């Protein structure tokens, strides 16, 4: 009794809360995630791997499971949510939202596959096969440009896909990766493999002889930047230990597919060069960051790594979740630490402050692939190759309007005419050479009149271009040059990490300005200068190259 | 210093200084959006509006982010840099809503755009997210967001409330709460830090916008004052429009550094509530007094009639004087306020001791930290904290026991979280309940309620036996350690693990971690002190600090948190029965004669009664008249049935309050006083910081200043007082308070805050004390061993549940102020109690359902909230709800020494309702 009550106006809102503020962890969800995790650690740097485990187990990441994961790892809700939503392959489903269909089909819509009708193919598959159990979505370049158009069914990538073959895969439940035959651990050792690494560990081959061969060899970074490898290995060594190593296998530049070829044919050649560099800089752990779109490579590496002897360096294999920006070395570091892939500011530089704020060595897959050959055959053998005054060997990923697309292992410094005619079989019939992209999406667009420029590190900077990862895309007369520029801008608009204004907003405004029929080339000129000068990282600094070069070198397309 | 060249001039830069800071110090202002030059905000360098040109670099550099180096050459006026900054601003302007009708047309963004002559964009607009007005205090309109991340930094690194994140990618990057949930239904605690940080108006106080999310209300003036609620002592800037406070912002005070909590930022509204008393009231000479009496504050004419100030003052003083001159001087008592100023407390205790002629003066400190104070005086001969809460940043190990600082001292808790996040401090929480802070704790010990002594004695046993103590400190600065070494034998972790519920390995690990650290700091609160054995718990904590030497150095010491905004200052002014001002004992002849010469009147030499003793004496008919100012014992006293009986038994009760509170129901005369925001005076915070308050607005109607009312009562009690105002009172107090040496009203006005004790009028005060010994007779602290004592009332088959009482974030004590503040009322509208979900399942209840709570002393009915932080076998309930008053059930049994009731433990039964 004794109602007493209270004259305070809260009686209008007088419904209170049945639970504390915010969403609440479900006891049933906690048990399910705890068994799913098992004996795995709960450190922050395993967050993305744990997100993969939930998405693969259930086909989606429900808010119930996500909330349970945060409680397990002692993280806040916004911490796990902001991380998961960064990556394109994670589907977060909140309460009352539609579930993700069991099977997902992804149609590449990047530059090379679009030239072979990917836009119509995606429309057909959405009209034909999309249902309550099949979902059809666009995807950026999946490193299959020489087999365009490329479509992924589950984990199974289809070469030269069409309506009939894609429907065959769905009916046959052919949704898994097809592992090919490759050079395995025993065949590698029968060919003298790992002998060079053994000499290094014992001490018969001095570390100083490895660096001398690299510096005299002139090996340069094949990830695109071209920094000399021997000079980079020395710098990481100079810093106080402990030291770490990470391999960049996030091959995401549209038109680049060379790294996939070497992983799927001779994995142990890559693994030896990685282990040699790890010994030179005395790195205990090596992290391998492999892109999500390479399921065949992921399976091949997992088996071969398990075949290695009990060495002094532990190998960690990590898996991406779909982000082009994660190839940038500092953004790759943030992803390995379990966070959003946002590039860091410099200074300091990654070789001084990197993974877990330790001196870290980052190398591309192809750069480490050639380390064994450069030592066992000498620096003189490497420098014997080259044309037009340039020195070295290069692997050009060539696609487009050529008869024989693929990876060409050709001398550095060739011209596009020489590359097309001496290694690609020439322009395909019913087409005439019109334009080419020397460095993939970010390298600019050039007319066929400029077919006499050697393609090498540092030679394209005169014309506002760069070789990058040597992704060469060939265009013909039946290829809108301004349409190609809009495709690249749409790629950069989607792939921007969103950190800084010139890139996050500049790519959006540039895309909207290019979809009008008459480009305001003066306003686009001023915008391009701002993005080059003020963007934080390489993506924003190069996103305006396709617009800038098309305006400059194709004057006949823009009426006054 | 790092000397370099800036814009063609030779300059020198201090270490750890950015190019933007150098240019600003030298007068050259560079535009900035994502950089906020205020403490705690690390530059991020993402908006790119501050770009400068550095010679020998390919691209431009962010001046707010880069520090200069020897030989560098920086240029900011070049066409490249100016063009880039202008283009960044133009890109941002493209997406902004139209300025004249925007959410803040005078935002920092628009001022920066004005400086750069950018008013329109050549770039097309994009349609962004919609408005979110789910939270009653703040409004979210992300169509004006520029993605600067200042709110993310505010929530995650400054406050570390961990609510906001930046979720998606590219131009779709979006500020989100939790899983992109509405703000009103998220984990947001409404501290408002993000609102203060945001430069665009995307986040605003809801009171500034109309129904269309435009046209920020524009205050006429801003006044700098303090927060009226808790002992942290935040400095606040009140925004006033049409003589009404509409909003409040944080100020760079030494305690808070621009940070606030929800009560400080949004809880100012109670001063304008329609229930504010405006005229004196006199009880009608027809209505009897009853314990179950009820008066409607909106309509008090059922029991009262309004009176002139002269008539009401005459009635109050005449009743008191008649009781004094007929029944004797010991038949009177007074309850002062810990929420008033130091000057008002001094005048109140002077009034009691001279007009009433007795030492029966006390306040809520008797219910707060009496046992802790008793233990500390027995040990160190002092009751003060030995370090401020900001010393947590220098502490390797931080211990929080029996305190819930993220609810009851939130700004100090933000500094603790800063220590954990940025300095690697290891936090150990000892509390039967898990808390929001527990996720950051290195260890959370969740021992059984009432068993502090067992766990602390096990830790002391581990330290003593394994030889982890500081022998050098013990031999030289303490005494009586041999007694402890002898006593502690029977308190091994193996025996005590079952008693405390914490495994022996955890106890050993925590003891080693505390003893071996370079610096350890202990905080404790009501969970330790509010038991019949609270003095034992405090003795254990003091022994832990003494034997390991973790006291008297930076990052070390003992900090029992001060609850009310001015409990420390009221205690210093002598508003307690056993001492004169500055803790001078009323029993010593020398002190009594000094004060008899100072005040010119003989004084009673016997010690007074405490709050609970006073209530007992009222219930027995020994005390006849009472004067109460700024206290609500009809809700805050234990065992409210008998307490209200005692209050209704009085011959004459005078109440000086802001509203017709539950205590004022039984009053004979009610005198309307002025709130904190209407007065001037000095207030002392938990860190011994004396700070000055300023009047923001005027009192409503005919309400008067508290000091003026006390002066009127004294004058009618045959005392010749003539004080101009608080400053004169301060001078008189400083004449007899040596702790105020070198602190004056002028210095306080000029600086705003001074820490005592201080040795010069130009030097800062001593934050750390006891570095050279203790103010004992021999200069050494005495170790007093403790023994296990059971709670007064323990559960049985009749009453099987353990009942504990405490506080919630949005409400204050009895609810007299916070339930009259609109935002706080909206956040917590109904009376609720907390219980573990498994207990709800076992008892047959559902979340949000009603239940009947019963002890041997009373019964209530209220709603139930399911909470996984509450242990099995416990029910937790705040005492701020008049419809279900928690103190109707509590045990009035007292600690034998501290004389504090056992609010934190009693036996209850729960049934569905
Ligand atoms: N929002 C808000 N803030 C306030 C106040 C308010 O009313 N509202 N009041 C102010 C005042 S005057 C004061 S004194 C302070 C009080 O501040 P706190 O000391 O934080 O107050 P409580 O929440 O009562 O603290 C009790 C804590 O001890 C735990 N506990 C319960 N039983 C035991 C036990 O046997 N042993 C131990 N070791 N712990 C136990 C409880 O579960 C809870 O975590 O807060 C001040 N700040
Ligand atoms: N069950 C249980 N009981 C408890 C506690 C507990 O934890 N559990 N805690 C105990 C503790 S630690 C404390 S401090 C006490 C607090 O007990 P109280 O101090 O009685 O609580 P308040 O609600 O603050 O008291 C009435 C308030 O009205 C306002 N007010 C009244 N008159 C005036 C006036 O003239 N001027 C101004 N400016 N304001 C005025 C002030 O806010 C004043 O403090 O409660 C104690 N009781
Ligand atoms: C936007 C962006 C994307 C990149 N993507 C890749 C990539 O997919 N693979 C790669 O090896 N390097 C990539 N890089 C280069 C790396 O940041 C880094 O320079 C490289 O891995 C170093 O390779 P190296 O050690 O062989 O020189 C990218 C750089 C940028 C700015
Ligand atoms: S340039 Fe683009 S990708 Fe690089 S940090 Fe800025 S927004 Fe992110
Ligand atoms: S008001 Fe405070 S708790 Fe709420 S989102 Fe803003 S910073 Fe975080
Ligand atoms: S809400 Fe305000 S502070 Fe937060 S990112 Fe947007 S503009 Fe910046
Ligand atoms: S922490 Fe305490 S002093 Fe600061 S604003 Fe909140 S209630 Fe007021
Ligand atoms: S695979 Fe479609 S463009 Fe590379
Ligand atoms: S203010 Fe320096 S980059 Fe935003
Ligand atoms: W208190």
């Amino acid at each position: 009794g004794t109602v007493r009550s209270f004259a305070h106006p809260g009686r209008g809102r007088n419904v209170a809360r049945a639970v504390p503020k915010g969403r609440q962890v479900d006891p049933h969800a906690k048990v399910e995630i705890e068994e799913l995790l098992g004996t795995r650690p709960r450190q922050r740097d395993l967050l993305i791997e744990h997100l993969h485990l939930i998405q693969d187990t259930y086909g989606q990441i429900s808010a119930d499971h996500l909330a349970a994961l945060a409680d397990e790892m002692s993280l806040a809700f916004a911490e796990v949510f902001e991380t998961a939503t960064f990556y394109a392959h994670f589907d977060v489903v909140k309460e009352g939202e539609a579930d993700i269909p069991r099977l997902t089909i992804r149609v590449c819509d990047s530059i090379t596959c679009a030239m072979f009708g990917a836009d119509e193919l995606l429309e057909t598959l959405q009209r034909e096969l999309a249902s309550d159990a099949v979902r059809v979505v666009r995807a950026p370049c999946v490193g299959l440009c020489d087999h365009a158009p490329a479509v992924e069914v589950g984990h199974n990538f289809l070469h030269r896909a069409d309506l009939a073959s894609v429907r065959a895969a769905v009916e046959a439940e052919d949704t898994h990766a097809h592992i090919p035959t490759y050079v395995d651990y025993d065949a590698y050792r029968a060919g003298g493999g790992y002998a060079t690494l053994e000499r290094l560990r014992s001490g018969e081959l001095p570390v100083d002889d490895v660096l001398k061969v690299l510096d005299d060899g002139g090996l340069r970074g094949l990830g695109g930047a071209g920094f000399p490898t021997g000079r980079k290995w020395r710098s990481v060594r100079g810093e106080p230990g402990p030291r770490l190593m990470a391999v960049n296998g996030d091959e995401g530049e549209p038109g680049t597919f060379k790294d996939q070829l070497y992983l799927n044919t001779d994995p142990h050649r890559f693994l030896e060069g990685m282990l040699i560099g790890a010994h030179v800089v005395e790195a205990a752990d090596v992290y391998i960051y492999l892109r999500d779109e390479y399921p065949i490579s992921r399976e091949i590496l997992a088996r071969e790594i398990a075949k290695l002897p009990e060495g002094g360096t532990r190998i960690h294999l990590r898996r991406g979740a779909g982000a082009y920006i994660c190839g940038e070395e500092s953004s790759l570091i943030e992803s390995l630490e379990g966070k959003r892939g946002l590039p860091r500011h410099k200074p300091p530089f990654p070789f001084q402050v990197g993974l877990f704020n330790r001196p870290t060595l980052i190398n591309n897959i192809e750069t480490l692939f050639w380390v064994r050959d450069l030592i066992e055959r000498g620096a003189e053998w490497w420098k014997s190759h080259g044309r037009n005054g340039r020195v070295g060997l290069r692997s050009y990923s060539v696609s487009g309007r050529v008869k024989e697309p693929g990876v060409k292992l050709a001398p550095a410094g060739l011209t596009i005419q020489e590359l097309i005619d001496e290694y690609c079989g020439g322009i395909s019939d019913g087409h005439s050479f019109a334009a080419y992209l020397p460095g993939g999406a970010s390298g600019g667009i050039l007319p066929a009149s400029m077919n006499d420029i050697p393609l090498d590190f540092g030679t394209l900077e005169k014309y506002g271009c760069f070789i990058g990862s040597a992704a060469v895309v060939i265009l013909s007369d039946q290829d809108d040059v301004r349409g190609a520029a809009l495709n690249l801008m749409k790629f950069f608009e989607d792939e921007s990490c969103g950190q800084c204004t010139p890139c996050r907003s500049g790519t959006q405004k540039a895309r909207m300005l290019m979809e009008n029929g008459v480009w305001d080339t003066d306003l686009l000129g001023e915008l391009a200068q701002c993005m080059r000068d003020a963007s934080i990282c390489g993506l924003g600094q190069a996103a305006s190259n396709p617009v800038s070069t098309v305006i400059k070198y194709f004057p006949d397309l823009f009426p006054e | 210093t790092i000397a370099f060249e800036f814009d063609g001039q030779q300059v020198e830069a201090q270490p750890g200084e950015t190019i933007w800071a150098v240019a600003k110090r030298l007068g050259t202002h560079i535009p900035h959006l994502c950089h906020k030059p205020d403490p705690g905000y690390r530059p991020d360098g993402n908006c790119r509006a501050c770009m400068v040109e550095i010679e020998g670099e390919r691209v431009l550099a962010a001046s707010c982010k880069r520090t200069p180096a020897i030989g560098m050459k920086v240029k900011s006026a070049t066409e490249r840099a100016t063009k880039a900054r202008a283009m960044v601003l133009e890109l941002l302007v493209a997406d902004q809503p139209e300025r004249a009708t925007s959410h803040d047309p005078s935002s920092h963004f628009w001022v920066q755009a004005d400086v750069l002559d950018v008013t329109e964009s050549r770039f097309p607009a994009a349609e962004r997210w919609t408005s979110d007005v789910s939270h009653p205090a703040m409004s979210v309109n992300l169509d004006a967001c520029i993605q600067c991340n200042l709110c993310v930094r505010a929530c995650r690194e400054v406050q570390v409330n961990d609510v906001i994140g930046m979720a998606y990618r590219a131009a779709g990057s979006k500020v989100v709460f939790d899983f992109d949930d509405p703000m009103g239904g998220s984990t947001c605690v409404a501290c408002g830090e993000c609102v203060q940080a945001c430069p665009t108006g995307a986040l605003m106080p809801a009171a500034y916008l109309d129904a269309n999310q435009t046209r920020t209300v524009y205050p006429d003036r801003e006044v700098k004052s303090l927060c009226p609620y808790c002992g942290v002592g935040c400095q606040v800037s009140y925004k006033v429009k049409d003589e009404r406070i509409v909003y409040a912002e944080g100020v760079n005070g030494p305690a808070n550094q621009n940070r606030l909590c929800v009560k400080g930022r949004f809880g100012f509204d109670y001063v304008h509530h329609p229930h504010r008393l405006t005229v004196p009231l006199i009880r009608l000479e027809n209505v009897p007094k009853d314990a179950n009496d009820q008066v409607d504050p909106a309509n008090p004419w059922t029991h009262f009639r309004e009176a002139t100030w002269e008539e009401a003052l005459d009635r109050a003083a005449g009743g008191l004087k008649a009781i004094r001159d007929t029944n004797g001087r010991k038949a009177l008592a007074g309850f002062g306020s810990a929420k008033g100023s130091n000057e008002e407390a001094y005048l109140f205790q002077k009034l009691v001791r001279l007009g009433f002629g007795t030492n029966n003066v006390d306040h809520c400190t008797r219910l707060c930290h009496a046992s802790s104070v008793a233990a500390l005086m027995e040990g160190l001969n002092s009751g003060a904290v030995t370090a401020p809460f900001s010393a947590a940043l220098d502490a390797e190990v931080i211990v929080v026991i029996g305190a819930n600082p993220t609810v009851n001292h939130p700004v100090a808790a933000t500094f603790l979280k800063n220590a954990v996040k940025q300095r690697g401090a290891k936090l150990i929480i000892m509390d039967p309940r898990r808390q929001t802070l527990s996720r950051h704790a290195y260890r959370h010990l969740a021992f059984r309620p009432g068993s502090d002594v067992a766990m602390l004695n096990a830790m002391l046993n581990v330290i003593v036996t394994e030889g982890l103590y500081d022998e050098q400190y013990i031999a030289g600065y303490t005494e009586n350690f041999e007694a402890l070494r002898e006593k502690i034998v029977d308190f091994t972790p193996e025996k005590m693990a079952s008693v405390c519920g914490i495994d022996a390995e955890t106890l050993r690990e925590v003891a080693r971690l505390y003893a071996r650290a370079k610096s350890s700091l202990i905080f404790w609160g009501m969970g330790v002190s509010q038991h019949v054995h609270g003095t034992d718990n405090s003795r254990c904590l003091i022994a832990l600090a003494l034997i390991t030497g973790q006291i008297g150095r930076p990052g070390t010491g003992l900090h029992p948190l001060r609850g009310q905004n001015n409990v420390q200052g009221a205690s210093d002014a002598g508003l307690i029965p056993m001492v004169y001002p500055d803790y001078q004992s009323v029993e010593k002849d020398a002190v009594r004669e000094l004060f008899e010469e100072f005040w010119g009147q003989s004084l009673d030499p016997q010690k007074g009664l405490t709050v609970v003793e006073i209530m007992r004496a009222i219930h027995a008919g020994e005390i006849r008249g009472m004067f109460v100012e700024g206290e609500n014992p009809a809700m805050s006293d234990p065992d409210l049935n008998h307490a209200r009986h005692a209050l209704a038994m009085l011959d004459h009760l005078v109440v000086q309050d802001l509203f017709l509170t539950e205590t004022a129901f039984h009053a004979d005369v009610v005198l309307p006083a002025s709130a904190f925001a209407e007065k001037a005076g000095t207030f002392t915070n938990t860190d011994r910081r004396v700070q000055i308050a300023q009047p923001v607005v005027a009192p409503p109607g005919d309400a008067r200043q508290d000091w003026w009312i006390i002066q009127e009562l004294a004058r009618r009690l045959d005392l010749d007082w003539n004080y101009g105002g608080p400053a004169d009172i301060f001078a008189e107090m400083a004449q007899v308070m040596p702790s105020l040496n070198n602190i004056t009203w002028e210095r306080l006005e000029r600086e705003g805050a001074v820490t005592y004790p201080v040795d010069a009028p130009d030097q800062p005060g001593n934050e750390i004390i006891f570095y050279a010994g203790f103010p004992t007779e021999s200069g050494r602290a005495k170790i007093v061993p403790a023994a296990i004592v059971p709670p007064d009332e323990v559960p049985d088959d009749e009453f099987p549940m353990v009942l504990s009482t405490g506080r919630v974030l949005e409400h204050w004590h009895t609810g007299s102020m916070t339930r009259r503040a609109g935002v706080l009322d909206a956040l917590e509208p109904e009376a609720v109690a907390f219980m573990a979900p498994k207990e709800l399942y076992r008892l047959g209840l559902r979340p949000g359902g009603s239940m009947r709570l019963e002890t041997r002393r009373g019964a209530v009915v209220l709603k139930v909230r399911s909470d996984r932080d509450v242990p099995i076998g416990m029910i937790f309930m705040p005492f701020c709800y008049a419809e279900a008053a928690a103190n109707l059930l509590t045990n009035p049994a007292l600690d034998p020494l501290g004389k504090i009731p056992e609010f934190k433990f009693c036996a209850a039964r729960v049934v569905p309702a």
